[PDB]
């Protein structure tokens, strides 16, 4: 069993950062290693055997540890840096070896404010017999959000699902979609509809709205 | 040189999964090779591994159900899982250790891209899509499984996309959207199509945008 | 090996190849199971430098190379704190496996010698290997294991050898103490076999006398090669490999 | 052989090796047993000049070069009374076996194509042999028989191909009638092949179309392999060889 | 050049040395400075595939290679369109230089054969290079360039000459009559000196016969060394140098 | 020589260059003229085993090698007694030449350090050669004297140096207190360069502070050259050389 | 592999300027060398080359007051131009052609980074600093001739940096601002440091920025 | 003697554009070559023998001519893809050679408001008796602008200079600056002091000033 800590945190741009990972007893002859995961991908190696740089890796990263706690330390984070982190290593051979949980880490930046789009269902879902509309928010920081729906004026609550895009690695901020379910006999009753974000990076909120089908 | 994964994605309880793993381009001969499991959100978890001695290895949980093989006349390596429930639903990864241990962690250098294996009751359905309309956009509605992908323009456009995690309606049926975000004066100038496929389906689809 | 036949297939259980990583798992070394899970070579061929275990695997007494690669795995690799250079002394080391092997009818261990033996000249005495068989002379694609009965020659005769023909004082011991000499000219190691095991048959037993170290050149005259005399290195040994 | 996997073991039955003599039976060129007393090979390995057959012999299908090597003379060698280099045409030989083999589980004769057959591309056709992997790499030690499925290229096309990148007029013809192109940039023959069979699987039966003849350096750009093409031959080796 | 002298300093003016580039601009082949801005050469040499000019230098006659280097820039080459291999024919070849040359007390044009010209057996002739001295004996480090006087063989009793100890009927014409044989078993050129000029002193006045084009190995028994008969293409080489 | 310029003409005359006959008298190793009578040289270029003179010449301050080749004889080898391999010391080695040399406005002799010299670092040392300029990388054909400045790198900071990435314990001196370090990652010595002066510019005169006796490779990280201390021996060499 | 011009970069009316072009890391033998010119704005111009044969080529304007040559024994190239006046002032740049053409420009592949030559009556000053308070800045003022050049925190802050044009002040001297763009979080957390050189006048200064 | 046409082009990112070059006479054995010039670097060649790619290029460029008018073309700009363009060709060996004119292209982008600083003069300037004020703006589109300034309000006309950087290779957009010459005399008297920018970007003018010295 392993410990790694902090679960997660959050650093600006050019910050420097330490990651800890523990264990009830300590490694094998030096064999353990830190992997960096982009969302969506593969894993990569970073470091192995304590503390041998991986080939094709910037000098940002290092550690190093006594047989039972290591570090693993970014001397100066970079958009490129955003993933979770995770140390491995061998108590034996063929005995124990685990994964620690993993480390997620976020850039801590400026805010941003939203770009905002809308979308009404388009014609084949009004054919289909199925009702969505789209709204979009883009580039907003920090994850912090709410959606109100608005449609013929009438709040909306439930029905709707939101996903959020993970942090990007060239702005360092998020996309966030919102949808409602809704039936063509349920949409051409209401003729007015409007999406409606409320965010920390704005004075107020900021209506986007259609009322042309 | 690279692994590649391979396997149905998609089955169903008490069946029995097999994945295969195979090395792209070059003699396996003297590498080991492990299997790595993560389910959804959660950190990554060790499944096995078999030495290039061919000596096997597993888990403390997975003796019991895993077993793993190899096969020099095809280069490849293969893992069974037998009798599998959803909680064994995760993306599966194959990778190599260059020391050639079979139990040990420290050294993965190189990786297969994974696959999600979905352990369902239900069966296959391709997706319906739609435009999003004037940025652009494009939506995938109640398709299953999981693993969609998405491109623009036969994916020539691979700038400015946005892409979504997939969110589980109450029909039992995921839903994605895309977007691309670029100024109107490209409304009179380019295609915008929206190229999609479905492996799992074999289902190709694809729609232009307009206003 | 210069001269000598094909080895019989059972006659040699303990005979190890190492191999390096390149275009192919290429043989470079040999080596001796002293245990089951130690393998005891040459320093020169693994040291000074660090190499990264990477590139290593080590593969048991099969007859021909490459037809049966069942390479292993090295966990650790051990060389003498004292080695530098084989003209200096203690060419000697160890690897631990990572998998421990199975005592089987085809793999046995070696049996190392007790400490009060000397190995006088007249023993019958063997080296094997699949070094080259002359001087460029690479071993043909078959690969056997080729093995060969050499004299031992003891080692202040031997120290008169070398300074046949060479500018060197008589003063100055070449042959150091922790070192052993034999073959002939018409018999020896060559390069390639470096690290393999020099046995001797007392009492029936097959004892390990020293592994292939260094000679100037195989089969020259007035030139035997020099063997590390294990005899020397074994509280270094046991150090390591618990029996 | 660049790129395919290696061979399965069953599969190609008919493949020769034409060993030479020297430090050990080296394998130099490739052959196809046509009949059981007669074996197809390529010219320019054996030819133009004179070679004394006591230098020669003939390996059948083993599955990995000198593991099992059970070497069998030549009686006789033939060549096309016109060849004198590949790139002039009639690259083609025939050796005649001093002793008849049995037709076996193992062994079996390739079939040659009737006179009428052209091979239009896209015909499913492999090429197999020992030869080396890219440009100076040795097929490693464990020497399997590679295989590998090449496409065929259609002559005029192929003969414009060549044109590409060099300055001899279009007007001459570089690929003659009695040759054959197949290969890609990243499937051909390459050094040491030569004299292997191409095979093409017409109604399920495998057909010899041709025979490794030579190109310029291995996978290269615009530069298809040149085989012979078999089809212009039969006259001239149904004078020696009868069925 | 198998035999013959280093050649005194003054006798050889016209002598060209084709460098490519490299670890250093490496001579390669040879030539003849035909005219103050154009070097004569076989075609083999630089064809029958594109090279980069960027890759390719001429050096005048220095006495020994590399102690005097001045390299000289090439605009353009040109290879006869109906080139290929040698063995075919038509392996000539001009590079038309950037800088035209002062002609001087060290350096003058050789002078071409009118075409009446047959050159009959006997007369006085030589080749000269920097080639190799026998078979894989490269040129000293000197560097000298050597030179040597052959006999003239008449082409049908060459061709006889080829046939012995061959395969190939004697239908089939090897030497073709745009070329010329000449040499003999203690006085050949060799690998290095193809391109280089064949000269004989008609009427005290040196004309270049011939171009050093191919052979079966230097110095061979019934193997002289083949010419491109210069003759041949007079009506190709005034297609590009006025005179 | 790796880095560093050609050397100018006039710069070093002392500079000598041993020759082996082969099939030209190639150059093989260094030296220095410390007497008009003597040259100064590594002694693993000549020992320990004893070469026929026969085989021997030295070859005085050309520019470039063989281009103005006067090979005098060389009328004994003299090495000192204690030497056996470079890696334990004492390698160096003197020749007495036949013939007595004119001391001459090209050709001067090397002045010897006294004994109280140390060479602390940072001192303005060259070493000078025509050995290899890389790691395979041989001098180019024109051959030209190398030259470069090197750093002198104090001894027991050099030891460390040398057991970085290496297995022998740092209780084992590598670098004994005969020997001296120079060098770095861009400057050093390489192969054929062996027995070359050390020379260091104190009080504008030119002192030779060693030669050039082995190092692991050339330019590689933390191996330095190892260089024989001059000054350890002269209680040696005035033995042989009279002033 | 790459070229190094030098020369002084400032000179008199009716003086001759020298430049030198210095093949780093190789031999030159077997390449040409040729010298470019580009006054200030306009486009480039060809002064000349010498081939691998060592002759020498000139433009037309050029062969009245240029020489060019070489030197093996120091691998150098060199340009003389004599009589320089104010209209010589231009940036010059050496550049190989890897065909050894002496008179060609269209395979120019490899150029060294060129330098500034100012003709001029005016003596050298080094330059005056200040600088610009919180984004932050720094400015350099009342120096002479153009090259200067400016670097953050020993060049380590390679990021979000601009550096403007000059511009020739009535006081016959040139004056420059650099600027740095951030969030003011940072202001309590690095340096800002204006690493400042002039090579011209041999001067290097340097100032902190606060608000 | 050469004509390369036009002498200047602006474009967007993605359009597709064609670059032509003419003489007199026809070039020689196809000597002709094309540089790209980045802004304070040296030419970087392109294409030479009127065709071939040189390596490390991505195959937007393209170029062929019949000897005597010849072609460059971009299949899709990129903001990388700012500099001056030139052919240049040989007519003869030793005679006539040269580059043409140039050719300086400018990516077409949207909009961009300016992000505006303002400085004083700061102590040694001060104590060095002389003042100049600068005031800044920042990724601003296109380079058209004018500055205002407005010191106790009064206007401020000639006195100042501007400087304007090239374009941008990550964002494409430009950096203005702008100062006064003014003494100590002439600045402790007058005790207010603003600039103001104009720009097309903007709605109005946008103020910043400073009155604390």
């Amino acid at each position: 069993q392993m410990t790694q800590s902090p679960s997660s945190l959050s650093a600006s741009v050019g910050d420097r950062v330490t990651i800890t990972c523990q264990s009830i007893k300590s490694v094998y002859n030096n064999r353990l290693g830190w992997y960096q995961q982009k969302p969506g991908k593969a894993p990569k190696l970073l470091i192995y055997e304590t503390s041998i740089l991986t080939s094709g890796v910037p000098s940002r990263f290092s550690g190093s540890g006594s047989g039972t706690d290591f570090t693993l330390t970014i001397s100066s984070l970079q958009p490129e840096d955003f993933a979770t982190y995770y140390c491995a290593g061998g108590f034996d051979r063929s005995g124990d070896t685990t994964f620690g949980q993993g480390t997620k880490v976020e850039i801590k930046r400026t805010v941003a404010a939203p770009s905002v789009f809308i979308f009404p269902p388009s014609d084949e879902q009004l054919k289909s017999g199925t009702a969505s509309v789209v709204c979009l928010l883009n580039n907003f920081y920090p994850r912090e959000a709410k959606v109100q729906w608005k449609v013929d004026n009438a709040l909306q609550s439930g029905n709707s699902q939101e996903s959020v895009t993970e942090q990007d690695s060239k702005d360092s901020t998020y996309s966030l979609s919102s949808t409602l379910t809704l039936s063509k006999a349920d949409y051409e009753k209401h003729k007015v509809y409007a999406c409606e974000v409320t965010h920390q990076g704005l004075s107020s909120p900021v209506t986007k709205s259609f009322n042309r089908g | 040189v690279q692994l590649v994964e391979s396997g149905p994605g998609l089955v169903k309880p008490s069946e029995t999964l097999s994945l295969t793993c195979t090395v792209s381009r070059f003699s396996l001969i003297g590498y080991a090779i492990t299997w790595i499991r993560q389910p959804p959100g959660k950190g990554l978890e060790w499944i096995g591994g078999i030495s290039s001695a061919a000596t096997t290895f597993y888990s403390s949980w997975a003796k019991s159900r895993v077993t793993i093989s190899v096969d020099t006349s095809k280069n490849q390596f293969s893992l069974k899982l037998s009798s599998v429930t959803a909680a064994d639903t995760a993306v599966y990864y194959c990778a190599r250790d260059p020391r050639g241990y079979g139990a040990a962690l420290d050294r993965l250098d190189l990786w297969g891209q994974g696959t999600l294996v979905t352990v369902s009751s239900a069966s296959t359905k391709g997706p319906s899509v739609f435009p999003l309309a004037p940025a652009l956009g494009c939506l995938v509605k109640d398709y299953f499984p999981e693993p969609v992908t998405v491109s623009w323009n036969s994916g020539a456009l691979t700038s400015g996309v946005h892409t979504f995690p997939a969110v589980l309606q109450s029909s039992g049926l995921y839903s994605l959207s895309s977007v691309v975000t670029v100024p109107s004066s490209s409304l009179g100038t380019q295609t915008y199509i929206c190229n999609v496929n479905h492996k799992p389906s074999n289902t190709k689809v694809d729609k232009k945008v307009e206003p | 090996i210069v001269g000598g036949q094909e080895a019989p297939r059972s006659k040699w259980p303990w005979q190890v190849s190492l191999r390096v990583h390149g275009p192919y798992w290429m043989h470079f070394c040999g080596g001796s199971l002293i245990h089951p899970q130690w393998v005891l070579t040459a320093a020169h061929c693994v040291g000074p430098d660090v190499k990264d275990l990477a590139a290593l695997r080590v593969q048991l007494r099969e007859q021909h190379l490459y037809y049966q690669d069942q390479l292993l795995p090295v966990s650790r690799i051990i060389v003498h704190p004292q080695f530098y250079t084989a003209q200096i002394g203690a060419d000697i080391a160890l690897l631990e496996l990572e998998e421990p092997v199975n005592v089987s009818s085809h793999v046995h261990t070696v049996t190392l010698p007790p400490a009060s033996e000397t190995f006088p000249p007249g023993m019958p005495c063997w080296v094997t290997g699949w070094g080259d068989v002359d001087n460029d002379e690479r071993l043909p694609p078959p690969f056997p294991l080729k093995q060969v009965k050499v004299p031992i020659m003891e080692n202040h005769i031997c120290d008169a050898k070398y300074h046949l023909g060479a500018y060197t004082g008589d003063d100055v011991r070449i042959v150091r103490d922790d070192m052993l000499c034999a073959g002939n000219t018409r018999r020896d190691s060559c390069q390639g076999d470096s690290g393999g095991p020099l046995v001797c048959k007392v009492n029936g037993t097959w004892l390990q006398a020293g592994v292939v170290s260094w000679g100037e050149g195989c089969a020259q005259p007035n030139r035997p090669g020099i063997y590390t005399r294990v005899t020397y290195y074994l509280d270094w040994i046991h150090h390591y490999v618990p029996k």
